[PDB]
């Protein structure tokens, strides 16, 4: 039966299903950093899911069939033109941030959905409370204008504040020429354009305003280059804290219960992103929108509810 | 971005004569457009208009004109010939009809 | 293909459609006998036949 | 009528007009409910009483225990709108406009 | 708030409109409405914040007023006559408190002025359920005692109901807004045909209640409170966006959508006993209604406003909890014109 | 006659069960077939019209205008399947569920035998033209058109309502049969006049008035060809029918109740006629042109005279069928050049001959030649108006003059003199646009060959 | 409200047993068939709501709608043509019981009933 208030009123709850071992984990790196590997092995060791990091087509993964779609119908938005022409005309930049914005909230809402309804924990790789980070860079370098900050400000004040904070935050420090060495060595044509001074506002970013503000409400682990390697250590640094400040501890069953109402119903998780305010970067005109609305309905699984669709081979379709 | 929407370029018009020189000006699809000009003709054309034209035409004389004459005829006839008024100004008998008493 | 169960199965739920058949053909059902008797009891009472 | 009947109902009109003006506060508006009630109260055991009807001697006692009920409601929202605003006029409740 | 506790305030509003409905004693339906107040308050705050606060303190307020009128009439009637049985209701002060002590529970005009503003200041579902199940036990009331009842000030008050609900339903932007003037508007008209034949009153409760049932659950589907809000729905559910338009038709009262009979019936009904100005004035009034709800169409339906970047993300994902009643709501809201006849079965 | 409504709406399933290339073709095809059927109507008692059940009935007054509906459907069917290329499917069915549904209601007005019936239907005709106006025009001001337009028909036909509610529950009854049998005079009080007015406004705004005309050129100019063609071909006649049906009551109160109106409908025919004259847009002056005949058709039903009455029946169905063929001939023209200025295009006579010469023929029959039906409806007018009073041939032989001049106006701006030089996608007309103009032209002739069949029951 | 009281008058029948003395309309009643339509277009409206396709995505569900909405249609027609009835009735009976409220006037011919003539000119 699919949850609900009548599944709440008899049976099932959700603290009887958490085992200590929840601890929603948050990894925060600067750009090209390890957090990555360092995640997987967290929540290999630890024995939770690991969420890889939210990108563009994130989205896409999570209905229909995990392939990508293509960038017109999904996203309108590319990181490698942000990365070569990050002061263009056409808006990429702040619609980018935004769209980004968008499919960190809906891994979070998918996250949290998963840990209420089975209490497996879950790791992700960087949440909504750190992604102001890279609008502030791109606001000091002047990518962006304030405008964009402010409808970005909006949306986060509306969204963030229904869903809980990670259990701890660890965060992975590493200097920006060495960021910049590695970025070199990598390999990708367009990511040795990123400037020295957006990685050092990013940097003074996740230092000056997100830590300080979560070590109000979590446990902070700052680590280094040369200790994020050896993931026993961070294991056995995790599970031996003191779990006690945040609002956690703080919820009743009918707490769990409106928050697991909340995070499943993805269309209300995703309500307050298209708020009503005509921004030129993310406002799109009525033909466009009715030729893309088209295109997207034209796709092959896409027609009608993900059970009736004959095209990809759904069959007895007249009697469900 | 200087602008206020992100918005598609205005197309320009499509011309039917480009890839149909005999295009007949109903389809894009060459045999669909010709078949809907041979209904159109058809229907149109060939089975309403002449048709049609013809059946009214010659519709039964219901108006009762026909009759008419012919009933004008013999009571003409039959008038004219026994001397009397060839037509009568009281539409309806006078007997059959009561008038007030008096008017004072 | 679907990546997620989509809870409407290859199959239908065959006890809901079960269940919204047999109501069908029940109200059909009931409906042609409540007419019979309706038009029995019209003929009786106004002794027609 | 009798004078009691009508001191009675002027007290009630009293209470009544006195509920429809919104000085400042708002425990003088739920003041001003409990008068009403009690002056209703009154008045119905004054006419039940002179009647002699028996039987609806218990109906103030009801009209009572609903007194209760609404007062203990109009205490929980003034407890919220103070916890909210810091203070119970009616001022400020003016979020919602026609 | 927890689901047993919403569920039995639900059965408790609902248990006291039922006494109400029920009751042959005075002090019992006192007693139901007042049932009613208290259950109904909660259930406006299910979600907290401080425009619900409000609003939930002005509702009380006013209904705890009507509720002393109310009382202080059936004292007045029980001293002018040990009667306790709702009947007659011979003493006319008694009967004027009751009249308007029923008519600013109702909403009717010039008490109209708590109506916008406690539907702007709760939920949407909060919002349907003021606006359709709190109207049926003053209605019932009303009903009850419509002989009694002095036809100059029903008439009064039903014809400013009518006006005023047309001129501030002419101005909002807001959805509840719009659909608490359409409510006080409508309640002009029922409440115009009440002192002639209280049949017809009810069929334009049933087919009120209809509309406003469907129109606010298409609101809920689409989840837009404002303008602004519903004209992004053609880009994500264009059905939703037709299914509203031809609502939004009917709730104007043309024909030959189902709202007009009601307003055909009422005109009707009125003439048939000399009443030629009135309904007259009330149809040129309803013109308002209809202009606001064409406004909403053409904003919602009918053109194609601009939409936001995001939307891509909302295309990928169906709505969860579906309205079982939704589709039935909508067909009798349009669709059941041909079967006015069946109306005799009312009374 | 549920023989001609039954196939409407199974047109309607028909138009929805098709693919999605085959639409038009079959909506076509069939309506044309239903056209044809509906031609059987013609065939009309001189002594008292057809009573097919309780509900419907065909008069000889019915019958032309229910002709008239069922051929305009496929000529508009034809004429939208151009600007509506682009679109998708579900809207193009869309579209042609708003004509059926129009067509529909329109078969049903025409032959209701009850006088509230038609009233409901009468109304209904108000919504899918509302939604085709304010849905598939072209430019900002379509919204303010189908406000207008709505507006306008209801602040004045709510009255009716009322009037008709009213005059059931004096007389007992509404059908048309028992109220031209039980007709009594009406006296001359005030509420007889309020009576009067309420049962005449509403057709009176609907054909529509001079003083009350503002809303016919957003409306016809706003509207895409379809919405025009039904609008000025067919929907304005609603008014005329409506005020030929409900007359037979008024007397003898007309008789003094008519000189304000037939005051306003003379000398608004000579101002919209002059108005024409001085007009840069071309689908105004068709508008303009549209109210002037309607004043001369309200003129011939307020004299009230058995020649009068055949006048205006015949005017009502030649002015139909010429303005539905200038709006089309307009159109064609529009989509060449996407603007509606007059004095854009010149001189298409050298670049499209054949249209010169639908547009020759059009505006021939729209200023009155004999021996079309356009004259004689206008001649027999004139004839039952100077009977009434003969200073009325002034007025007449004005309009007549400036009818002439704006009407050759138009066909010389448009089609004589020399090109444009700077307007190079003119192509060669298509074989729908010719196939168009000539379905509505040949009836016209068709039609003058036999003028019995559209005079009306006087006849 | 004229029938609301009303002598031997059960509260909440529906349906009194008087009623069964009326012809029950017919199952191919054109009402009952309008029913039925509307059952249709309920269904119709639902598949297209939870995006499925329209005409054939769940013929059960519309064989559900048509089939309650005859069911309750039936029924609403019984107690319309039984409350017409009782309307009929009671007014017959009522102007058998007062004849001096209703009397028979005289009936005159139009030859001797005067008309004004007004002359249209
Ligand atoms: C003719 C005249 C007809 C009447 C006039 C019109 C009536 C209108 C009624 C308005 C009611 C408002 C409403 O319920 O929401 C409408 C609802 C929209 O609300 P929503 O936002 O989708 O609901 C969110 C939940 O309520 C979120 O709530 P939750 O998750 O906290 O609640 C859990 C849920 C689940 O409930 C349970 O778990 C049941 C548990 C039983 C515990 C028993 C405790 C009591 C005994 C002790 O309970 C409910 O959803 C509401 C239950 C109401 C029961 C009423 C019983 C009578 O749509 C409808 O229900 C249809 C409306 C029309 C109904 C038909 C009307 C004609 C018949
Ligand atoms: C009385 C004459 C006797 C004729 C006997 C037979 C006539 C059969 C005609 C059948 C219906 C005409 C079809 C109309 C559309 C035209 C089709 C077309 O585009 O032609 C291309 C075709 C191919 O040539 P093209 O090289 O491709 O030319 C391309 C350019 O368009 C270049 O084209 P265009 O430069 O050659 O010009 C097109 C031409 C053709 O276009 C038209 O304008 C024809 C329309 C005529 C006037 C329209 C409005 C007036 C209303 C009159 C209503 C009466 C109708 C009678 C019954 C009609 C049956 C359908 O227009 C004209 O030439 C001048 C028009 C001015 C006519 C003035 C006459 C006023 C009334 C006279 C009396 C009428 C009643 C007779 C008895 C009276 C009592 C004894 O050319 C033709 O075949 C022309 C048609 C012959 C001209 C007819 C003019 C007189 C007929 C009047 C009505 C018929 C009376 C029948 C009773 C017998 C006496
Ligand atoms: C008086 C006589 C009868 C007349 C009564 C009235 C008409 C009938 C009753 C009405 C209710 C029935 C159907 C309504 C629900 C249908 C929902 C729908 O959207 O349809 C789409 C659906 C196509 O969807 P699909 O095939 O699944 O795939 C395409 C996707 O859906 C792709 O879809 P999409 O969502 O992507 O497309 C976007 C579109 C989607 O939006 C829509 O499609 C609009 C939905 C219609 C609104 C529903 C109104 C509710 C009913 C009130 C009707 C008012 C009547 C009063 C007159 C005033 C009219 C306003 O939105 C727009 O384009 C926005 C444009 C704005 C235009 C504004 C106009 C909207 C109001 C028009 C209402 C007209 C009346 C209904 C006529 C039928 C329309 C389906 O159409 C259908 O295929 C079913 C239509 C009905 C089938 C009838 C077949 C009967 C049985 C076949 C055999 C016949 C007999 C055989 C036996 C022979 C003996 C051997
Ligand atoms: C392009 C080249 C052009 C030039 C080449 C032309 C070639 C020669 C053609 C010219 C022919 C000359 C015409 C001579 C007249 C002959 C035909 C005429 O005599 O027939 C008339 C017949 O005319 C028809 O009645 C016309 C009927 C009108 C058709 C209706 C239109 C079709 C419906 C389509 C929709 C229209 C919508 C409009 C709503 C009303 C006479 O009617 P009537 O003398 O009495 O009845 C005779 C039969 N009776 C006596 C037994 C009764
Ligand atoms: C833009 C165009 C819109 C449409 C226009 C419609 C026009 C409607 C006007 C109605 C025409 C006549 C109405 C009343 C009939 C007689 C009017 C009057 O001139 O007659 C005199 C009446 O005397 C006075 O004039 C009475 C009328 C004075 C008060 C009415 C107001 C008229 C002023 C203009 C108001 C604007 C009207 C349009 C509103 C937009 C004769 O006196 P008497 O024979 O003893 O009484 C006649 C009536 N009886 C017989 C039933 C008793
Ligand atoms: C506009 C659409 C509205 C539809 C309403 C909902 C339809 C589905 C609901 C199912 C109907 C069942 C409800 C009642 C059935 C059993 C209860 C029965 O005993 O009630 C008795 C009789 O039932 C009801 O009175 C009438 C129920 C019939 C409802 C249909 C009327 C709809 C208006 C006509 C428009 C056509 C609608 C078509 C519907 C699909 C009450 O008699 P009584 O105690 O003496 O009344 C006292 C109060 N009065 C006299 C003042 C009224
Ligand atoms: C595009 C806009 C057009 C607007 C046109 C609107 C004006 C329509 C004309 C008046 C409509 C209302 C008239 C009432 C309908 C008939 C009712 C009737 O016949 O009964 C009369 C009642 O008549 C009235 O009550 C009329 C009252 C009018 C009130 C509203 C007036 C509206 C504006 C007046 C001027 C409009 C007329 C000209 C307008 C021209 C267009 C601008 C007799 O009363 P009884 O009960 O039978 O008693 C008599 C025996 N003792
Ligand atoms: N809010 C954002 N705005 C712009 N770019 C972002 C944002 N979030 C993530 N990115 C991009 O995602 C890329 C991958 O992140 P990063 O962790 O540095 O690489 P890796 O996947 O190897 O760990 C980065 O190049 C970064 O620019």
């Amino acid at each position: 039966l699919q949850y609900g208030p009548l599944a709440f009123v008899l049976g099932e709850r959700t603290t009887r299903k958490l085992t200590e071992t929840s601890k929603v984990i948050t990894v925060d790196g600067n750009i090209c950093s390890g957090k990555g590997r360092l995640a997987r092995e967290i929540a290999e060791k630890l024995g939770l899911r690991h969420f890889p990091e939210a990108g563009i087509h994130y989205a896409d993964s999570t209905t229909g069939d995990g392939k990508p779609l293509d960038v017109q119908l999904s996203g309108n938005c590319s990181l490698e033109k942000f990365y070569d022409d990050p002061k263009s005309n056409d808006g990429n930049s702040y619609r980018l941030q935004s769209w980004l914005y968008a499919s960190r909230l809906l891994q979070y809402a998918d996250a949290l959905e998963h840990l209420l309804s089975t209490g497996q924990g879950v790791v992700l790789e960087r949440s909504i409370y750190s992604d102001f980070v890279f609008l502030e860079a791109m606001y000091r370098q002047g990518f962006i204008r304030k405008q964009c900050v402010e409808h970005y400000n909006e949306v986060k004040k509306v969204t963030a504040c229904e869903y809980l904070p990670p259990h701890v935050v660890v965060y992975v420090d590493v200097p920006v020429p060495e960021i910049q060495s590695r970025i070199q060595k990598k390999g990708n044509p367009h990511e040795m354009k990123i400037t020295a001074a957006y990685l050092q506002d990013i940097e003074n970013a996740y230092k000056k305003t997100f830590l300080p503000e979560m070590s109000e409400k979590c446990e902070v682990l700052q680590y280094s280059a040369r200790e994020a390697e050896d993931a026993e250590k961070v294991v056995e640094d995790i599970e031996y804290l003191k779990c006690d400040k945040g609002p956690w501890p703080d919820q009743d069953d009918r707490t769990f219960h409106r928050l697991r109402m909340l995070v499943q119903n993805k269309l209300e998780v995703l309500n307050y992103t298209t708020i009503p305010v005509y921004l030129p970067e993310i406002t799109i005109g009525a033909h466009q929108s009715d030729r893309v609305f088209q295109k997207f309905t034209e796709l092959p699984g896409r027609k009608y509810s993900p059970g009736y669709n004959e095209d990809v081979g759904d069959k007895w379709i007249w009697l469900k | 971005p200087t602008i206020r929407l992100q918005e598609d370029p205005d197309p320009e018009d499509e011309n039917l004569y480009e890839k149909n020189p005999d295009s007949h000006g109903y389809d894009k699809d060459p045999i669909v457009d010709l078949w809907n000009m041979r209904v159109v003709f058809f229907f149109g054309f060939s089975i309403v208009l002449v048709l049609g034209s013809t059946f009214v035409a010659y519709l039964p004389d219901y108006r009762m004109q026909e009759w008419a004459r012919r009933e004008a005829e013999r009571l003409v006839k039959y008038r004219e010939a026994n001397g009397l008024p060839l037509m009568e100004s009281n539409c309806f008998d006078p007997n059959k009809i009561q008038l007030p008493e008096d008017e004072d | 293909k679907f990546y997620i169960r989509e809870p409407p199965h290859g199959s239908p739920d065959w006890l809901k459609v079960g269940l919204t058949l047999g109501t069908s053909v029940f109200l059909w059902i009931y409906l042609i006998k409540q007419h019979k008797e309706d038009v029995l009891e019209y003929k009786r009472r106004n002794g027609l036949e | 009528m009798p004078l009691v009947y009508m001191n009675i109902i002027m007290a009630f009109a009293i209470a009544l007009a006195g509920l429809l003006m919104y000085r400042s506060h708002l425990m003088s508006s739920l003041l001003c409910l409990e008068g009403m009630m009690l002056s209703l109260f009154i008045m119905s055991t004054l006419i039940i009483l002179n009647t002699h009807f028996t039987l609806a001697n218990m109906m103030p006692i009801i009209l009572l225990v609903f007194a209760a009920c609404e007062a203990a409601l109009g205490l929980s929202l003034l407890v919220m709108v103070s916890n909210t605003y810091g203070t119970d006029y009616v001022q400020n409740l003016n979020l919602l406009q026609c | 708030m927890n689901p047993i506790i919403y569920t039995t305030l639900i059965m408790t509003v609902m248990s006291g409109t039922m006494l109400v409905m029920i009751s042959s004693h005075w002090l019992l339906i006192w007693i139901g409405f007042e049932m009613n107040l208290l259950a109904m308050i909660p259930v406006l705050m299910k979600n907290f914040n401080p425009r619900a606060t409000e609003a939930a303190t002005k509702y009380f307020l006013t209904q705890a007023t009507a509720s002393m009128m109310l009382m202080m009439a059936i004292i007045i009637n029980l001293l002018y006559s040990g009667q306790w049985t709702i009947t007659k209701m011979f003493n006319p002060v008694a009967m004027t408190m009751m009249t308007m002590a029923l008519a600013m529970k109702l909403g009717l005009s010039p008490f109209h002025f708590w109506v916008p503003e406690v539907t702007q200041g709760i939920s949407l579902q909060a919002g349907l359920l003021l606006l359709t199940w709190q109207k049926l036990a003053p209605l019932s009331v009303l009903c009850q005692i419509s002989q009694s009842i002095n036809p100059n000030l029903m008439l009064t008050m039903a014809m400013l109901s009518i006006l005023i609900g047309g001129w501030g339903g002419l101005n909002q932007t807001q959805l509840r807004k719009i659909m608490a003037y359409s409510s006080i508007a409508h309640m002009g008209w029922m409440t115009a045909v009440l002192p002639y034949n209280t049949t017809m009153t009810i069929l334009n409760l049933l087919i009120y209640i209809t509309m406003t049932l469907a129109m606010f659950m298409l609101l809920i589907h689409s989840s837009a409170t404002t303008t602004l809000s519903l004209s992004h729905t053609w880009n994500k559910m264009p059905v939703i966006t037709s299914l509203m338009m031809v609502t939004l038709l009917s709730m104007g009262g043309l024909p030959p959508l189902s709202g007009f009979m009601p307003k055909w019936m009422i005109i009707q009904e009125m003439t048939k006993n000399e009443s030629i100005i009135m309904p007259t004035l009330m149809a040129m009034t309803a013109l308002l209604n209809l202009y606001f709800y064409m406004r909403l169409a053409y904003s919602s339906s009918l053109t194609m406003f601009p939409s936001t970047n995001n939307m891509k993300m909302k295309w990928q994902f169906e709505h969860t909890k579906q309205m079982k009643l939704l589709p039935t709501m909508i067909v009798l809201s349009t669709l059941v014109l041909p079967m006015t006849p069946a109306l005799s079965s009312l009374n | 006659m549920l023989k001609i409504i039954i196939p409407t709406t199974m047109l309607l399933p028909m138009t929805w069960m098709s693919k999605h290339n085959m639409i038009w073709i079959n909506a076509t095809v069939h309506s044309l077939l239903i056209s044809l059927i509906s031609l059987s109507l013609l065939n009309q008692l001189g002594e008292n019209s057809l009573n097919f059940s309780l509900t419907f009935f065909s008069d000889s007054l019915s019958a032309p205008l229910l002709v008239l509906t069922t051929w305009l459907l496929p000529l508009m069917l034809m004429a939208s399947q151009s600007h509506l290329s682009k679109e998708t499917t579900t809207r193009k069915k869309l579209y042609i569920t708003m004509l059926i549904l129009l067509q529909l209601f329109l078969i049903m007005t025409f032959t209701a035998t009850e006088l509230i019936l038609f009233y409901i239907l009468f109304e209904a005709t108000l919504v899918p033209t509302l939604i085709i106006i304010t849905r598939w025009g072209n430019q900002t001001e379509r919204l303010n058109a189908g406000l207008y337009f709505l507006f306008y028909t209801l602040a004045g036909s709510l009255p009716l309502l009322v009037a008709l509610v009213y005059i059931q529950n004096t007389t007992g009854s509404l059908n048309f049969l028992i109220i031209h049998y039980w007709s009594h005079p009406l006296s001359n009080s005030w509420s007889n006049i309020f009576m009067w007015l309420a049962c005449i406004m509403a057709f009176m705004v609907k054909m529509p008035l001079y003083g009350l005309h503002l809303w016919l050129p957003k409306a016809h100019v706003e509207a895409p060809i379809a919405g025009s063609m039904v609008l000025a071909a067919v929907l304005l006649k609603l008014g005329g029918y409506g005020m030929m049906r409900i007359t037979t009551i008024l007397n003898p109160l007309t008789n003094y109740m008519a000189y304000p109106f037939l005051m306003l409908s003379m000398w608004g025919m000579i101002m919209t006629s002059s108005i024409c004259l001085r007009q840069t847009d071309l689908k105004s002056l068709i508008a303009y042109s549209s109210v002037s005949h309607m004043a001369l058709v309200i003129v011939a039903i307020m004299i009230q005279t058995p020649w009068s009455f055949m006048g205006a029946t015949a005017l009502m169905i030649a002015h139909g069928l010429t303005s539905s063929m200038l709006f089309c001939l307009a159109n064609t023209n529009y989509e060449r050049v996407h603007s509606r200025t007059m004095i854009l295009a010149r001189g298409l006579q050298t670049l499209l001959p054949l249209m010169a010469t639908w547009w020759l023929v059009a505006s021939l029959t729209n200023l009155a030649l004999p021996p079309s039906i356009n004259l004689i409806g206008e001649l027999f007018i004139i004839t039952a108006s100077f009977s009434w009073s003969n200073i009325t041939i002034i007025l007449m032989g004005m309009n007549m003059m400036i009818t002439a001049l704006y009407s050759l106006y138009m066909l010389i701006t448009t089609q004589r003199g020399k090109y444009t030089h700077h307007i190079n996608n003119i192509k060669p007309s298509f074989t729908r646009e010719n196939a168009l103009m000539a379905l509505h032209i040949l009836p016209l002739l068709l039609l003058t060959l036999n003028p019995k069949m559209i005079l009306g029951p006087l006849y | 409200t004229m029938m609301s009281g009303r002598p031997g008058r059960v509260p909440l029948q529906f349906l009194p047993n008087e009623a069964r003395s009326l012809p029950p309309p017919k199952l191919t009643d054109p009402r009952l068939v309008y029913m039925g339509f509307l059952g249709y277009c309920s269904g119709l409206i639902d598949n297209a709501i939870r995006r499925r396709p329209v005409v054939s995505a769940g013929l059960h569900r519309q064989l559900l709608y048509v089939t309650s909405f005859v069911f309750f249609g039936y029924y609403l027609l019984k107690r319309q043509d039984y409350m017409y009835a009782l309307r009929d009735h009671d007014m017959f009976a009522y102007v058998k019981s007062h004849p001096e409220d209703f009397p028979e006037k005289d009936k005159k011919t139009y030859g001797e009933i005067l008309e004004e003539f007004h002359p249209v000119r």
